[PDB]
């Protein structure tokens, strides 16, 4: 399979995803999402201290 | 100090085309063409090791060159390297050489030997020099104006960084192995030489002595030597020692990149006059230069072309001026003003056309 | 100083087991250190020791 | 600049010896079959027709990574500075801000707080790239997803990042005949060509009169909008009327206006002050701009000033330092053609 | 996790993300302390309380 799901982002849920390729034996396959990393903008301003 | 004579090693060359057509067997042969520096020097990589010797001398009438497994050596000043024209060679360094010269097809370099017979390997070679700026030239400038640029820096210290160098896959040479009434007399002569037979007795391995090889001819003998003396270089295009994997090779490699400016020709000032809501530029060539124009408001429509000869460009002016940049100069500004008159007041109405010098023509449908 | 490494012995790069002038002394030898101790930085001061004309062979 | 690099290739006479599956950017492999190996003497092996010999070629960076690199940067919102001098009574002074409304700046009693950039536009897109003297924006391939032959045919996070990108196909051949080389295929990339056609910079492309400035880059000189300045000034500055003369039976006289860009016309106050002072002089329309701002004025007399307008005729009123003048100018055609300046 | 960076593990290829919801739990004008961030408008430069 070129198989493109979306699976929901749930860290440690494993998705079970199925690959019936075309006449071909069946497949199925885990996945486990383990970490979601969000960097915002690195735009320091000024200082205070 | 002042030595790289060592870390070489001696896979040797054959130029697989030196000119005319076919290759022959030179050592002096193009590899690597570094086109890299902003101005246009360039960089080139050679098999041989210019500016030292077996020895390390600064002397500039050896160089080693590998004649089927000799060291010989030739003048630094027969360096003929010509692309189209003959180049003009700034730096002579071991693995490198430097030279600043215009457009060719090919490319090839020319040398003298130890027979002091010059040759040229010759390889279809189309490098070719870039360009830079806005400017060209007609004669030598020493009059010139500021343009930030890059080159390389002439340098000896530029450190981790290699060519590949390792141990030979073998000379072969089949003019050792005398015949002495159907054997085969392998004379060696100081060297270290790998025999390969296809016969009895001694097939194939190493010898140090003018060896027999009884019922063996010249076709069922060969002469291989394993060098491990005499060292000289080449590039990797040639293939290896073919019993491991690789010798690793390891020689700093000199002369990096930097930044610097340039004596850049300027560009000739033209000359403009006014005309109703226009401009009139008449311009002064010196060469094929770029020419671009823009406006000042939501979009610059900014229009760019080479002009080449004494051009008279008519320009329409928005309200808001003209932005003409020409050559690396002062980019050109400009600003309207209402042209030349409308009327009096008089008799007639005469402001129509007042009005058609102040919001010429528009907003002139409403009265 | 730094440690180079001749599968043997983890000795400094500017201290090999044939200081100086190791292709004075041994061609092959030279190129086994010309493929393993490449990997040191300070391996090209031995190449400055070995190679970049401090041998025996200089009268300092 | 990428830098192809080919090994030693290996001359296998007498048999095969297949290669081993390394991960290097772009490697490739193929033992060519039947290969003739050529040297000085002859043939280079005295083995002839089971001589085979592997190939390998692999793609890396160059040595012009180290200061000549083009960036594909992600740019953001714009931060704003401006520059001001008030020719404070005589005395010019000047100052950088932000011209945010949020830069409060105090020296000379002059407590300068500007007001806010009126318009909110950036002439940058968040896809611009950017090579040592210039920036373009365009929407580059992102890395991972780069195209041979392009932007994108190497990518690199950092010069430091040493995940290559790399695009080349460079698929090897049978060499010519018996030639102990490598020949490989086609492989066009990004810094042979669009170097030389990035063509028209931004500063070339800028609106509004906008233009660039690399270290760091910015959008300077494009004044769109209105800028609020709110200024406090103390009592130091200010003087009584009594210390100024009263102006009386003003007229102005022009003898020539022309609405025009420049000194739009010259005219004549007869004034009556009552004694020696300085004091103001200020049109109550902004349109017509007297070149004189603070004149010092002696008695019952006749001053002579200039004024600019494009008002085909000016007709308004100046306080004279606390007193009115109602002045008129028939205004002319402008004769001149092309001003430098707006 | 944008849809920008394929990745191939034993010729099994992915392309990964783009995420779904944007949403972000950041403001602008955000304050840095050694271990932590907060939301809240520091007074601007030269024009601070
Ligand atoms: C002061 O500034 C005005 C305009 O701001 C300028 O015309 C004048 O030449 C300046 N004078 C001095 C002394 O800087």
């Amino acid at each position: 399979y070129e198989h493109v799901t979306v699976i929901p982002n749930t860290v440690g849920v494993p998705y079970k995803t199925l690959v019936n390729r075309p006449g071909y034996s069946p497949m199925v396959l885990e996945m486990e999402l383990l970490s979601v990393t969000l960097e915002p903008t690195l735009s320091l301003d000024y200082i205070t201290c | 100090n002042f030595n790289v004579y060592k870390a070489i090693r001696p896979y040797l060359a054959h130029c697989p085309d030196c000119g005319e057509g076919h290759s022959c067997h030179s050592p002096v042969a193009l590899e690597r063409i570094r086109n890299e520096a902003t101005d246009g020097t360039l960089k080139i990589q050679v098999s041989l090791q210019i500016g030292i010797k077996t020895d390390d001398s600064h002397d500039w009438t050896k160089l080693r060159y590998m004649d089927n497994h000799m060291p010989a050596d030739a003048e630094r000043a027969r360096l003929f390297v010509r692309t189209s024209a003959p180049c003009t060679i700034t730096g002579t360094m071991g693995h490198f050489i430097l030279a600043r010269c215009p457009k060719g097809e090919t490319l090839t370099v020319g040398f003298t030997d130890g027979r002091k017979i010059s040759h040229s390997c010759t390889h279809p070679f189309h490098h070719d020099p870039p360009v830079i700026g806005r400017e060209k030239f007609h004669s030598r400038p020493q009059h010139g104006r500021e343009l930030p640029c890059s080159t390389y820096a002439q340098s000896t210290a530029a450190t981790a960084e290699e060519i590949e160098v390792h141990m030979p896959p073998d000379t072969p040479d089949r003019t050792l192995m005398s015949q002495q009434s159907g054997n085969v007399k392998i004379t060696v002569n100081s060297q270290t030489v790998r025999y390969k037979c296809n016969c009895g007795d001694s097939n194939e391995g190493l010898t140090t002595t003018d060896k027999v090889i009884n019922n063996c001819k010249v076709d069922q003998c060969h002469a291989a030597v394993t060098n491990h003396k005499k060292w000289q270089y080449n590039s990797p295009l040639v293939p290896r020692n073919a019993e491991l994997g690789d010798r690793k090779g390891k020689v700093h490699i000199p002369f990096p990149l930097a930044n610097v400016t340039c004596r850049v020709p300027k560009a000739r000032n033209p000359t403009v006059t006014y005309g109703k809501n226009q401009v009139i530029m008449l311009l002064y060539p010196d060469h094929p230069t770029l020419l671009s124009y823009r406006n000042m408001g939501e979009e610059p429509n900014y229009q760019e072309e080479w002009v080449t000869h004494k051009k008279e460009i008519r320009l329409t002016v928005p309200t808001e001026g003209l932005e003409v940049t020409w050559g690396n100069n002062e980019p050109y500004k400009y600003w309207p003003q209402l042209s030349t008159n409308g009327t009096a007041h008089g008799h007639p109405h005469e402001i129509i056309l007042y009005y058609y010098e102040l919001y010429p023509t528009m907003t002139v449908v409403v009265v | 100083p730094v440690m180079c490494l001749l599968a043997n012995t983890t000795f400094p790069c500017s201290q090999p087991p044939c200081t100086p002038c190791c292709y004075e002394k041994e061609p092959e030898e030279t190129l086994r250190m010309l493929e393993d101790n490449v990997m040191r930085p300070g391996y090209y001061q031995l190449l400055q020791a070995s190679l970049t004309c401090s041998p025996h062979r200089q009268r300092r | 600049e990428y830098k192809t690099v080919i090994p030693s290739p290996y001359v296998k006479c007498c048999g095969t010896a297949e290669c081993k599956d390394k991960s290097l950017p772009d490697y490739s492999c193929k033992v060519f079959t039947g290969v003739y190996p050529f040297m000085w003497g002859g043939a280079y092996c005295f083995c002839d027709t089971e001589n085979t010999q592997l190939s390998e070629a692999h793609v890396e960076k160059s040595e012009s990574c180290k200061t000549e690199f083009a960036s594909a940067y992600r740019a953001h919102t714009a931060s704003a500075s401006a520059k001001l001098r008030v020719l404070y009574q005589g005395n010019n002074v000047t100052v950088s801000a932000y011209a945010n409304g949020d830069h409060a700046v105090t020296v000379k009693d002059a407590k300068f707080i500007v007001g806010p950039m009126s318009s909110a536009w950036t002439p940058f897109d968040n896809k611009i790239v950017v090579y040592k003297g210039d920036v373009y924006n365009m929407d580059y391939p992102p890395f991972g997803a780069g195209r041979p032959g392009q932007f994108g045919d190497i990518q690199s996070r950092t010069p430091e990042s040493e995940d290559v990108y790399a695009n080349t196909q460079l698929v090897l051949q049978r060499p010519s005949a018996g030639t102990v080389h490598v020949p490989y295929s086609q492989a066009p990339s990004g810094f042979k060509y669009w170097l030389k056609e990035r063509g028209a910079s931004l500063q070339h492309t800028a609106p509004f009169g906008c233009q660039i400035a690399t270290n760091p880059v910015r959008a300077m000189n494009c004044a769109v909008g209105n800028m609020p300045i709110s200024i406090d000034i103390p009592d130091a500055a200010f003087t009584r009327v009594v210390d100024a003369p009263s102006l009386t039976d003003m007229s102005c006289e022009v003898p020539a206006c022309t609405h025009s860009s420049d000194f739009g016309g010259v005219a004549i106050i007869k004034y009556a002050a009552s004694k020696k002072g300085k004091c103001a002089v200020h049109s109550m329309t902004n349109a017509v701009t007297i070149r004189e701002a603070e004149i010092e004025v002696e008695g019952n007399s006749q001053l002579q000033i200039s004024f600019s307008t494009a008002l085909a005729s000016a007709e308004f009123r100046v306080q004279v330092c606390s007193t009115q003048v109602h002045c008129a100018a028939e205004c002319h055609p402008p004769k001149d053609h092309i001003v430098n300046y707006p």
